């Protein structure tokens, strides 16, 4: 009837190997969203939930905009999703909100999609006003490679990568490589557990405290199951509901991975996906 | 001498092992017929004190034995919304059929009212139907439902009854709480519940699923839009013993456990695109229909041995006996009197073991069941690679805490008036798991009923329990 659709897949543009930037419509998650909080998706009836971060909004036409890179079976689904397919369930805005407010001068760290899942944030801390810097990483020397456009806007910007544009080894060889500036206040570490982890033991460094943003395994996403969980400081927390961002001195780190490597098929689900 | 319940068909326990059809078959109408002739039609029927909400037991039977299948119908849908549901789950052995006379008899059992109940409501549905006109909308007030359980389809059932705008808000992809992503498709197929919700919707219920209120929509304005509401959101929260050893791989709320399972039906795979973890020697800790379904359902997806692990005896245990029997029959083995210390893991990535103790009778009730006392010297290991905690679990806290002036009970449950259901908050109702803390299908239905009664008594200016 010349108009949209629920769930409709109202954008989507490719913006490496195997990442997509989508934009949905979905006036609930455009209008309740804030930033650090996630949706969990389900693309069709014999689908999986599945957990992903909202990483922008536009309330007044109703858009969230979503950032995927394909792993696995769903993500790979969505990316192979056309303009104007429809996403079968979503759920959010899910999650406990950022904490923003006007402090110092701060840093952000973030590799891998995590970047995308950090925009939103580092977009908010912004209009609180703050100045910040950022230093972005990827997972390999050519292809796979990073958000070109969105942040050199909010700031000063530092890469990781080898290849262009900046050093080459590690997002913490970048952090200690402001030695001289050292800086104050506040960190905050997001993409694969390991560098959050590492980012986290660079609070040795400039004795820095560090946010954190984690990725376990989810489900529900609404507190009801405990797939999610998180040992922080010394107590169990659900990242769904008392997160996902935590500091990143509480964060048991090696536990997390040793439970998102819990479910080591999906090996098998990808693979009867990929056939033509 | 003996003098026993009309036996029903049941699925093979070689053959019902593997799979999660339903177990209890149904009666034909012959053997139906058969059964609801053991009813000797008590003046007294002290059978229906045995109900919560007091089904016209006798009547149902009596127009059944008469052959007027639909009269038995109405009768029973009068008092039950849920019958198909009720008759299934049920654990009548504490309820309508401890009451029931002929049982009375030595070596004796009671009628089968639950399975007669059961028959009836199936007989209906895989038969007719009614008339599809919606009748929501009359009365012109509006009143929104938050949670899609027993309780809130009763209550918007007959709210839509009433002419009422029934808005239902439901968390899920799928409404039925625990009814679909609890209990399995072998106890109560998922067929009936979609049928009730189909009912549901040509009323004129309109369902706003996957929505998560105080999230997708905020409570003020579901208070501000709307002239009623009532919250049926049931018990759900998770909690952990907290042992160590809980944040092993293998290890899972039974919340999760249940969830893949029956909603995610992660036992079809990758036709349904949800996982779930490999164990041939699972441990399940608990003693309730949680323990047993999550178990049996283990045991479905090809374990070899399957443990449940209870702190107290046969006889303080809260599981339907039917579904216990089955278990047994399935080859469930149970460790009576036993509480877990620590789960302990390998190398890689997995539980391995579980140390465990023995308990005493000593200390007296004190909450709980009679509060067992640790034995010394007891202390053995199960070994399992897979941990399943069906301990119980609590309320919503956090969606009660979002609404102003609403009281909390000692563990946190609502606080409502024990017949109208009415909270400490002006226009909202509350019934079901989330007052009561978890109890029955049957009583989150007559919560619902009952609630739905007052909200029509509220909106009329009949009645009115908030002033200053
Ligand atoms: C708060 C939170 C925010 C997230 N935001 C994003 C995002 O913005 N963009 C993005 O691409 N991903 C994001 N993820 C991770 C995303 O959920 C996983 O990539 C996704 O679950 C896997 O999709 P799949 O198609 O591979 O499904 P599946 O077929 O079930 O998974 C296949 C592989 O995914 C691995 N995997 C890693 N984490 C998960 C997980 N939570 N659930 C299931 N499988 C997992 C598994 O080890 C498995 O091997 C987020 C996760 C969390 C907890
Ligand atoms: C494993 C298990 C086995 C059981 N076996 C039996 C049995 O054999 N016999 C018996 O009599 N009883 C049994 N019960 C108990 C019975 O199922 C429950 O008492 C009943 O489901 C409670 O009804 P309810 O509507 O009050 O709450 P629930 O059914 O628990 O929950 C209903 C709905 O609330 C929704 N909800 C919660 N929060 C929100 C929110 N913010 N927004 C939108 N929706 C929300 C949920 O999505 C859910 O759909 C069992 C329970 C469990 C967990
Ligand atoms: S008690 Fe047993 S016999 Fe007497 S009415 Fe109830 S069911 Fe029929
Ligand atoms: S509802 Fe439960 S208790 Fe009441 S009669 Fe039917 S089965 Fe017996
Ligand atoms: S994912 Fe089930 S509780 Fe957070």
């Amino acid at each position: 009837m010349g108009g949209t659709a629920l769930n409709e897949i109202v954008k989507k543009v490719k913006i490496a190997e195997d990442v997509f930037d989508f934009w949905i419509h979905s006036p609930s998650v455009s209008k309740e969203a804030r930033p650090g909080q996630f949706v969990v998706i389900r693309l069709h009836e014999k689908g999986e939930r599945i957990p992903l971060t909202v990483a922008d909004t536009k309330p007044e036409e109703g858009l969230f905009r979503m950032v995927v890179k394909v792993v696995g079976k769903t993500t790979h689904e969505l990316s192979l999703k056309k303009e104007g397919d429809t996403i079968l369930d979503v759920v959010g805005p899910l999650g406990n909100p950022s904490e923003i407010e006007n402090y110092g001068n701060v840093l952000l760290v973030g590799g891998g999609v995590g970047i995308a899942t950090l925009y939103p944030i580092a977009k908010a801390l912004k209009e609180a006003g703050n100045n910040i810097t950022t230093v972005l990483g990827a997972r390999t020397k050519d292809y796979l490679i990073m958000v070109d456009e969105f942040k050199e806007i909010s700031d000063v910007l530092l890469v990781t990568d080898d290849g262009s544009a900046g050093m080459k080894g590690v997002v913490t060889d970048a952090m200690d490589k402001l030695f001289r500036e050292r800086k104050f206040d506040i960190c905050w570490a997001v993409g694969p557990t390991i560098m959050m982890k590492f980012c986290t033991l660079k609070a040795r460094e400039f004795g820095v405290p560090i946010w954190v943003s984690l990725n376990p395994i989810m489900v529900d996403g609404t507190g009801m199951c405990g797939a999610c969980r998180v040992t922080v400081s010394g107590q169990i927390k659900f990242a769904c509901v008392d997160g996902p961002e935590f500091r990143g001195e509480e964060v048991d780190w090696d536990e997390l991975l040793k439970r998102l490597a819990q479910y080591r098929e999906q090996e098998k689900i990808s693979y009867e996906r990929f056939l033509k | 001498m003996k003098n026993r319940k009309t036996p029903m068909k049941e699925q093979s326990p070689e053959s019902r092992r593997r799979n999660f059809e339903e177990v209890a078959l149904g009666y034909t109408l012959e053997e139906a017929l058969e059964e609801a002739q053991r009813c000797l039609q008590c003046p007294t029927h002290p059978c229906v004190s045995g109900c919560p909400v007091e089904i016209d037991i006798p009547g149902f039977i009596r127009k059944l034995r008469d052959g007027k299948l639909e009269e038995s119908y109405r009768i029973l849908k009068s008092y039950n919304n849920l019958p198909a549901v009720c008759g299934r789950v049920c654990p009548q052995e504490v309820q309508c059929e401890s009451r029931c006379v002929v049982g009375k008899m030595k070596d004796s059992e009671p009628v089968a009212i639950g399975r007669l109940e059961r028959f009836v409501a199936d007989w209906a549905a895989e038969n007719l139907e009614e008339d599809v006109k919606p009748l929501a909308g009359s009365k012109k007030e509006k009143v929104a439902v938050v949670g899609s359980g027993p309780a809130g389809l009763t209550a918007a059932a007959d709210l839509a009854k009433m002419g009422y705008h029934v808005d239902i808000f439901e968390a899920f992809h799928k409404p039925g709480g625990v009814l679909v992503y609890g209990i399995p498709e072998f106890r109560l197929p998922k067929r009936i519940v979609e049928r009730e919700v189909s009912y549901i919707r040509k009323l004129g219920v309109n369902f706003h699923l996957n929505t998560v209120v105080g999230k997708t929509v905020k409570v003020k304005e579901l208070l501000s839009e709307y002239d009623a509401v009532f919250i049926g959101t049931g018990a759900g929260t998770p909690k952990f013993m907290g042992i160590p050893g809980t944040n092993l791989n293998g290890v899972y709320s039974a919340n999760e456990f249940l969830t893949r399972v029956n909603l995610m039906k992660a036992y079809l795979f990758p036709e349904y695109d949800t996982p779930i973890r490999v164990g041939k020697k699972v441990a399940v800790i608990g003693a309730g229909n949680t323990a047993m379904d999550a178990a049996r359902s283990a045991l479905r997806l090809g374990a070899e041995k399957v443990y449940i692990v209870y702190r107290r005896t046969e006889r303080e245990m809260p599981a339907r006996r039917e579904e216990y029997h089955h278990a047994l029959e399935e080859g469930i083995e149970f460790l009576w009197l036993t509480l877990p210390i620590r789960y302990i893991g390998d190398a890689n990535g997995n539980v391995e073991a579980m140390e465990c103790v023995r308990m005493e009778l000593k200390e007296a009730d004190g909450s709980g069941r009679p509060r067992p006392v640790p034995i010394e010297g007891s202390n053995f290991v199960l070994e399992v690679d897979m941990v399943i905690e069906a301990i119980g679990q609590g309320p919503n806290r956090v969606l009660l805490s979002e609404f102003p002036g609403l009281e909390l009970n000692e563990r946190g449950y609502i606080k409502a008036d024990e017949d109208t259901g009415a909270t400490s908050v002006k226009g909202v109702f509350a019934g079901g798991d989330i007052v009561t803390g978890a109890a029955t299908v049957i009583k989150a239905m007559g919560a619902g009923k009952k609630a739905a009664q007052f909200i029509h008594s509220y909106l009329t200016g009949e009645w009115n329990p908030w002033q200053k």
